[PDB]
């Protein structure tokens, strides 16, 4: 499983900058494998490459996966549920406060 | 499609504009093999441009005798083996008499008329399709 | 304590007892032998679980994974020592950068 780091373009262009690869991991399995699903999400630290791109880790981007079988056979992206970006704020951190009292009707 | 694909199609280009290009490069592929395998010349052709009376000797004769070492051997160009089917599986041939047509009074051999017809074309794609 | 050393740090004599031992283990058709022990993990699958078809015996993807391979390593270790094997099966630290597979198997 190859981890590509994508930056959106606001257009019809389909030009999503997924050029840069963020990570990589591997999965063992086989036929007559015991069916299984992790009770918790596997997390792969991609912070370094995100900082390298010169964009904030908090800011928007996404992560996509190129899944090659051990066969060498490239597989559909649908084989694995889509990756997400998990962001962990610097503790302790308060996100922005609520805007003030009603003026005047809610 | 790629060597790893689940579903594959035939490799070579046919019935499309780049057909000559693909097969040009495909011949130099075969050419470089036998030049490095000790052929002093490039890949020979037999031109259908001239009317045919017969299939060329190095193509048709089943056995070949080396004049220099005097040993009779099987002619490598007579046929080819298809490895994956079985060791005992060879290409085979059947010759149509349509190959050996000769010019008549006003008439001219199929290939001649149709080769010119292709060579007449001024547009590459119009050339390619006829060709 | 049966000691499991680093593969890199083995003495030729250690290597020799390991060699003759695992050869001897390789010549056992008995349940102490190499094949019989290897068949505990993977093909052929003697195990059956959940839905009733034949399934691989080893445990992967579940929290029970590390304990299972822990016990499997004991079983293999003892399967060794039943032929000396004065030492326990070595680990190779691949957290260390590599150039080639460890020399023992090269
Ligand atoms: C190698 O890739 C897969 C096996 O990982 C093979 O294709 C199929 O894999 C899916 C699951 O991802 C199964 O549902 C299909 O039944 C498999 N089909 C077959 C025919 O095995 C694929 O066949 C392999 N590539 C090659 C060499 O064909
Ligand atoms: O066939 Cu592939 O070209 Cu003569
Ligand atoms: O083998 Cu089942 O664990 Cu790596």
């Amino acid at each position: 499983v190859r981890i590509k780091l994508c930056i959106p373009t606001e257009d019809k262009r389909q030009s999503d900058n997924c050029d840069n690869d963020a990570g990589q991991f591997f999965i063992l399995g086989g036929t007559n494998e015991m069916p299984w699903n992790f009770a918790f999400p596997y997390l792969h630290e991609i912070t370094d490459t995100v900082l390298s791109l010169g964009l904030a880790l908090d800011s928007n981007y996404y992560v996509t996966a190129e899944v090659t079988a051990i066969n060498g056979t490239l597989m559909p992206t649908q084989t694995i549920p889509r990756p997400i970006v998990t962001y962990i704020p610097p503790q302790g951190f308060k996100d922005v406060n609520m805007v003030n009292m009603d003026t005047s009707s809610l | 499609p790629n060597p790893t694909a689940k579903h594959r199609h035939a490799c070579c280009l046919h019935g499309m504009a780049t057909f000559p290009q693909w097969h040009r490069l495909y011949v130099v592929q075969f050419e470089h093999s036998l030049n490095r395998h000790g052929a002093i010349v490039g890949v020979p052709y037999w031109d259908w441009t001239y009317p045919m009376t017969e299939v060329p000797g190095l193509l048709t004769s089943e056995k070949y005798t080396d004049p220099f070492t005097g040993i009779e051997t099987f002619n490598p160009f007579n046929h080819g083996h298809i490895s994956f089917i079985s060791p005992e599986t060879m290409t085979t041939r059947e010759v149509s008499e349509h190959l050996f047509e000769q010019p008549a009074l006003g008439k001219q051999t199929w290939l001649f008329n149709n080769i010119i017809l292709a060579l007449e074309q001024t547009d590459y794609c119009d050339f390619e399709v006829q060709f | 304590n049966l000691i499991r050393k680093n593969v890199d740090t083995l003495t030729p004599d250690e290597i020799l007892n390991l060699q003759v031992s695992l050869r001897a283990m390789q010549d056992d058709e008995g349940a102490s032998g190499y094949q019989a022990i290897s068949a505990y993990h993977g093909e052929p699958a003697d195990c059956k679980a959940a839905d009733g078809s034949t399934i691989v015996c080893c445990l992967h993807g579940m929290p029970t994974f590390p304990m299972w391979h822990r016990l499997y390593l004991v079983q293999f270790e003892q399967a060794l020592v039943a032929h000396g094997s004065t030492l326990g099966i070595p680990y190779w630290d691949w957290t260390k950068p590599m150039t080639q597979l460890p020399e023992l198997v090269q």
